[PDB]
């Protein structure tokens, strides 16, 4: 996308700045934001993802939260070492949504429903 | 236990006459 | 005045009374919570990841 | 509902062998500057219309006034 | 007895000077009204809000 | 020292506890409400329905 | 006489004590960055010396406007309190302002003790007077105006 | 490259050091002050049952008679 792009918009650069340092904070990757009980396709892609990989989402998720809990950022070399952006979902939940997007095209049911609440 | 009793009594009765507070 | 709040002399009185005394518990709670999360404030975590 | 785990190696001090309430009075000036700091900008949005508006109000009510005057 | 609050406001003439004065003005260029929908009251409460304000510490300082 | 003492004194037992606990409420109270009433009627002197200068000439 | 002249409600008071605070704030930054000598190596720039003048005029409006303002205020609030104007009135005033503004830029209590009180020394001292420079008024200075008696 | 949790659990050191960033510990030697603590409590408490006593009281004597009524009888 044009606007999107820090390189060519201002607007969209001085936002991933931000975010680059509200993320680097709690020392977490944009992908830990996603939840897994949110869209269950995330739940599925996290299921096919690595069990390295996962645990270091988790590891990452526990971080922030004890640091969210005592009130507490991470400490400026580690703030430093955070590489947030550095995708390791979003290529699996857009292979689920594509599947998911020719089941539905084809028929077929949904491999899994969110229970109503 | 009969002295662990008879204190929790005595517990009790203090709560009551600081509750109702008869002749203070 | 006193004929539409003839209750304003007990009203007062038992407001400053419950509110210094609730302040003093404010004090005292705000150190119980402190105190059961003394724990989890002042605890070190390793986790094995750096980023 | 499950509970994830994590590999992890939790070292907690108990509650009576450390301070309690010392911590809440320190590096005071730290704290209050990245409260000024990290929400200056909130701040300004939460009061920014409320203040305008009321300046606004304000002057045309003014204005209204003395423009009734006779 | 003399009135603390009418000696008081007659005592508060003046700090409400400029309020006393766009009243006065008000009454002289108002003068000559042909059948109404005219008034100072404007003015007057101006006047008299300032008058007020100056008057009641002193006021209940007097009274008893 | 003067903590430890009275900590082994009114808390040897929960229920000893809860005793000083009720009495201690009873006597804060108390004082608390006499404080109060001092500093009430130091504030209002002169006011008191007992100040008042004419109380039976009606 | 100075109560009697202008209304002055206390928002505006404050208002304007803020006002002309930063303004003598900035002026004061001003003077300051150009007093002072830029480093050997930001000689031949003249960017980074622009931007630091601007950085010490800003830091100085700023605290002053926030002394001014905080100062007038709480004088302000304690005149409503008490319905009336004394020297003490505005001798809390100017503590408050060295032991919370002056204080902070310290991070020391000791400083905003020492800036509260020497705030609330001037503050009073100002104000023990009639803030006039000659306090006698029957002395005539000059003879023009010829009298019956 | 061990592990930094493995190399926690490997090896067991006797300097321990925690967070203290806001709790500062106590050094290592002094007794722990739980009497201290207590008693803040037992504080607390005294004030939270002066509270809970008077509005049970207060709503008992409010459902209680008025002086009303308590005029009215003579
Ligand atoms: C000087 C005062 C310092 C107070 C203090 O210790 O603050 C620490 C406190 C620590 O904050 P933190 O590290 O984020 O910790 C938050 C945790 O939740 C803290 O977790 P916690 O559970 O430990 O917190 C306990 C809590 C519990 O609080 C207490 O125990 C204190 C209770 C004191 C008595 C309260 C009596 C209330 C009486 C009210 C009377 C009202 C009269 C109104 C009259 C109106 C008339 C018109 O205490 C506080 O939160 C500290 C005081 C906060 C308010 C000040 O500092 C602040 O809150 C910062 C204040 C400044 C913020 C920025 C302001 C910018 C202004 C720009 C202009
Ligand atoms: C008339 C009202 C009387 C109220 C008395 C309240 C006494 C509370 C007390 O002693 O608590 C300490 C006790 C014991 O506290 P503790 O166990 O933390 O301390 C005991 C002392 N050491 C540490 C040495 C063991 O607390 C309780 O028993 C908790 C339950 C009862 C009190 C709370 C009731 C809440 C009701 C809400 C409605
Ligand atoms: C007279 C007062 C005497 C006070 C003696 C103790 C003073 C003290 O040390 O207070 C500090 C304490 C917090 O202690 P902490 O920060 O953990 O440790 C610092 C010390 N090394 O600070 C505190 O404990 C203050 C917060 C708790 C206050 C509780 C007060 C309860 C009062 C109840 C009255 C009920 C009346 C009815």
């Amino acid at each position: 996308q044009s606007f999107l792009d820090p390189k060519k918009n201002w607007l969209a650069a001085q936002h991933m700045k931000s975010l680059v340092k509200r993320l680097s904070k709690y020392g977490l990757r944009y992908d830990d934001l996603y939840d897994p009980y949110y869209d269950l396709d995330v739940k599925e892609a996290l299921n096919r993802l690595p069990k390295e990989v996962v645990d270091a989402r988790h590891a990452r998720l526990k971080r922030a939260i004890d640091l969210s809990m005592k009130h507490e950022y991470l400490p400026e070399d580690l703030q430093a070492m955070q590489t947030p952006f550095r995708g390791y979902l979003q290529d699996m939940l857009a292979l689920v949504k594509r599947e998911r997007a020719e089941r539905e095209a084809l028929g077929g049911l949904p491999l899994y429903q969110r229970s109503i609440p | 236990d009969v002295k662990a009793a008879a204190m929790w009594g005595v517990a009790a009765a203090t709560g009551g006459l600081y509750l109702v507070q008869v002749s203070i | 005045s006193w004929a539409a709040e003839p209750e304003m002399e007990e009203r007062k009185l038992m407001g400053f009374k419950w509110i210094f005394v609730l302040s003093l518990a404010l004090l005292q709670a705000a150190y119980y919570r402190r105190l059961r999360w003394s724990v989890l404030k002042s605890r070190k975590l390793v986790l094995d990841v750096v980023n | 509902k499950q509970i994830v785990p994590v590999k992890s190696v939790i070292y907690a001090l108990s509650p009576f062998q450390q301070k309690v309430m010392t911590g809440l009075w320190k590096d005071l000036p730290t704290k209050i500057h990245h409260k000024v700091s990290e929400n200056w900008i909130s701040a300004t949005l939460l009061l920014g219309p409320l203040v305008g508006t009321y300046a606004y109000v304000q002057n045309y009510l003014e204005k209204e006034k003395l423009h009734h005057r006779y | 007895p003399v009135d603390q609050k009418r000696y008081l406001e007659e005592s508060c003439k003046p700090k409400c000077v400029k309020p006393l004065l766009e009243y006065q003005a008000c009454i002289k260029r108002i003068h000559g009204d042909d059948s109404g929908q005219k008034h100072c009251t404007g003015q007057y409460f101006d006047y008299w809000f300032c008058v007020d304000k100056c008057v009641a510490p002193k006021l209940f300082t007097k009274l008893k | 020292g003067i903590f430890e003492s009275l900590y082994k004194v009114v808390m040897r037992r929960n229920s000893v506890y809860v005793t000083f606990v009720i009495a201690g409420a009873f006597l804060g109270e108390r004082a608390v409400d006499y404080g109060i009433h001092k500093l009430w009627e130091a504030n209002n002197v002169g006011k008191r329905y007992e100040d008042i200068p004419v109380l039976g000439q009606k | 006489r100075r109560y009697l002249e202008d209304e002055d409600t206390p928002f505006m008071k404050t208002i304007k004590g803020a006002t002309t605070g930063l303004v003598a704030g900035t002026i004061w930054g001003t003077v300051v960055a150009t007093w002072y000598d830029v480093p050997r190596v930001e000689r031949s720039v003249a960017l980074p010396g622009l931007i630091r003048t601007f950085k010490m005029m800003g830091n100085y409006g700023l605290t002053f406007a926030a002394i001014g303002g905080v100062y007038i205020g709480v004088e302000q609030l304690l005149q409503n309190y008490r319905m009336k104007r004394d020297l003490v009135n505005g001798a809390v005033g100017g503590f408050v302002a060295g032991a919370t503004i002056l204080g902070y830029k310290g991070r020391s209590i000791k400083t905003a003790l020492s800036a509260g009180s020497a705030l609330a020394f001037t503050s009073a001292y100002i104000d023990f007077g009639g803030q006039t420079l000659k306090h006698d008024e029957g002395k005539e200075y000059a003879a023009y105006t010829t009298k019956k008696r | 490259e061990i592990p930094a949790t493995v190399a926690a659990v490997k090896n067991p050191s006797s300097k321990i050091i925690y967070d203290e960033h806001n709790h500062e510990r106590f050094p290592p030697g002094d007794p722990s002050k739980r009497a201290f603590a207590y008693f803040v409590l037992t504080g607390g408490r005294f004030v939270y049952a002066s509270l809970i006593r008077l509005l049970v009281l207060k709503f008992v004597l409010s459902m209680s008679a008025s002086k009303d009524v308590l005029a009215l009888a003579s």
